[PDB]
Order: structure tokens, then C-alpha cells, then sequence
């Protein structure tokens, strides 16, 4: 009730990549895609609200 | 780490002591290994019956990967593709299987992870046994050379099975032909490259007729270079006798043998 506003112009999304050997990285992208080396995560605040 | 494709490969896709090995877990677990006893029998709960879970009832495992990573590893270090080129066809092969999978299609698989295992193996002791391939380019060149000389016989016969020999027993060493002339690299990547055609044409005219006028260095500039390195590559082969001495070429084969053995003899003894 107070006027404000705000509108988006435009939006980018950036990333960045580590330069890595390029064998290494091959090796390491091979590694990572069996299943014994599955990534895993949490959450800090493992919660549930209510 | 390991040339075996499948030793170098199960160290990827694999646990540490997990279920895999039923019978390691299964000894642990009740008390039956004598290494560290009652270790197990204080975990907490949790991880306790968790284990006992698994083992009572495993869990089955798809193996595609392992295998498909173990073909492509063999691929890698037996100079098939470049490891960028490896990242990228490890896809390439796991989306070809998915795409076409089969019981027969795995049968097929397991065969080819023995049989690329097994030609790891079979090339690498062939690099360290003696390269045939050189063999066959010295076996060509030679027929392509007379076997004729008409002064003197015996010394070029011998001199031609002493440089088979020096060929066959030193591995690494190259012999190949690259324009109309065939060649002897004494190693990949090696300086004393001799123009085998050169040296032969060469010392075709100096076989039997130089033992007369070795005491005379009135023919000795017809030996080119080459040939004299040639010679000198030969010396520790072609021993005493091989070559009927009193020759100019029997005599500089003696004394570049005896040069030779001086020297790694004084070597191996050092201090």
C-alpha cells in the first residue's frame, strides 16, 4: 500500500569451471558415474517443520 | 598402478570389504576371524544389524559398468585412444549396451573383458621380448640384398647371421624402412640411426679381399662413416672367430670388441 515496486530488467545465470587435465578429469568423470561412488547430501537443518 | 586391466580397473568401481566378498563379512561378523575376534560383537546397533541384514539376504548389483570400464581401461593403456577420448567412449560403449542389452549381450561382454585382459598382457611381454616386427622388416631387407659375394663367402654369411642376432636380442631396438632404403634405430627416441642399404652397398666390395691390405691404410677411406657405425654397433656380437681375423674389417671388429668388453667389465665392478 506504500507504492514500492521493482520489475527485472534482465537475468543471467553464471558458472565456473576449474580448468582440469584433461586425462584427469576423464578419469574422474569415469570414477564418478558407478554406482559405488554415488554422490551423497543432508541438510543442516535436517528438520521437518510444523 | 597396475597393467592388468582388471586389477587396474576393480580398484574404481568397487567398496572397501563390503558384501562383495560374502565370506570375509560372514567370518567377521560371528567370530571366526583370529586377526582382531569380538571386534563386531561391540559396534553399535545399528551398524550391527544393518550388516546382518545385508548378509542374511544380499543385495544384487548391476555389474554393466565394471565391465564396460575394465574394456575401456584395456583400451586406454593398449594405446587404442587417448584418455580424453577414453572419458568419451565410456559413454559411448555404456550408451551402445544400454541400448542393445542382453543376456547374450553381457555373456559376450564378460568374454571380451577376458579376452582384452588377456591382450594387455600378450603385448606388453611381447614390447619386452623382442619386437618380430623388426624381425621381419631385417628378413625382408636381407632378401632384398644378394646372398652372393664373390670374394669371400664365409665372413659375409657370418656377419649376416651376427646382425640377425644383434637384431633379435637387444629389444627396443628398430629396424623399418622409410624411402627406398632400410634402416636400424638402436632405440625409440635413439641417437645412432645407421643406413643399413648404404652399409651394405657399401661393404659388399670389402668382404674378401681386405684381410691382405689391413696393414696398409691405403684402402681405408673407402670405409663411409656409416658403416663404420654400423660395424661398431656389432662389435659385442660377432666374437672372436665369427670373422676371419687378419682382415680389415676382422680386425676392427676385434678391436671395438675388446674396447667394448674393457669398459663394462671396469664398469660393473665400480668403487
Amino acid at each position: 500500500v506504500d507504492g514500492a515496486s521493482i520489475k527485472f530488467d534482465s537475468i543471467c545465470l553464471y558458472a565456473t569451471f576449474f580448468p582440469m587435465a584433461h586425462n584427469t578429469a576423464s578419469t574422474l568423470e569415469a570414477m564418478l558415474r558407478n554406482d559405488t561412488n554415488d554422490q551423497s547430501f543432508n541438510d543442516y537443518l535436517s528438520a521437518a517443520n510444523m | 598402478t597396475d597393467p592388468a586391466v582388471r586389477a587396474a580397473l576393480q580398484s574404481q568401481p568397487s567398496g572397501l570389504n563390503s558384501t562383495d566378498d560374502w565370506r570375509q563379512v560372514m567370518d567377521r561378523i560371528m567370530s571366526l576371524t583370529a586377526r582382531n575376534p569380538d571386534a563386531f560383537r561391540q559396534q553399535p546397533q545399528a551398524n550391527r544389524l544393518s550388516a546382518i541384514l545385508e548378509a542374511v539376504v544380499p543385495a544384487r548389483a548391476n555389474p554393466t559398468h565394471e565391465k564396460v570400464l575394465a574394456i575401456v581401461n584395456a583400451l586406454a593403456e593398449n594405446r587404442a585412444i587417448r584418455p580424453d577420448e577414453a572419458g568419451l567412449v565410456y559413454d559411448a560403449l555404456l550408451q551402445r549396451v544400454a541400448r542393445y542389452n542382453s543376456g547374450n549381450v553381457q555373456t559376450n561382454l564378460d568374454r571380451l573383458v577376458g579376452d582384452v585382459r588377456e591382450a594387455v598382457a600378450q603385448r606388453e611381454r611381447a614390447q619386452q621380448q623382442g619386437n618380430l616386427g623388426s624381425m621381419v622388416a631385417l628378413n625382408a631387407f636381407l632378401s632384398t640384398q644378394p646372398a652372393n659375394v664373390p670374394r669371400g663367402q664365409e665372413d659375409y654369411t657370418n656377419f649376416v647371421s651376427a646382425l640377425r642376432l644383434m637384431v633379435t636380442e637387444t629389444p627396443q631396438s628398430e629396424v623399418y624402412q622409410s624411402g627406398p632404403d632400410y634402416f636400424f634405430q638402436t632405440s625409440r627416441q635413439g641417437l645412432q640411426t645407421v643406413n643399413l642399404s648404404q652399409a651394405f652397398k657399401n661393404l659388399q666390395g670389402l668382404w674378401g679381399v681386405r684381410a691382405p691390405t689391413g696393414d696398409r691404410a691405403t684402402v681405408s677411406s673407402l670405409l663411409t662413416p656409416n658403416s663404420r657405425l654400423l660395424l661398431l654397433l656389432i662389435a659385442p656380437f660377432t666374437d672372436s672367430g665369427s670373422v676371419s681375423r687378419d682382415t680389415y674389417l676382422g680386425h676392427l671388429l676385434t678391436l671395438y670388441r675388446e674396447a667394448i668388453g674393457q669398459a663394462h667389465v671396469d664398469e660393473h665392478t665400480f668403487q
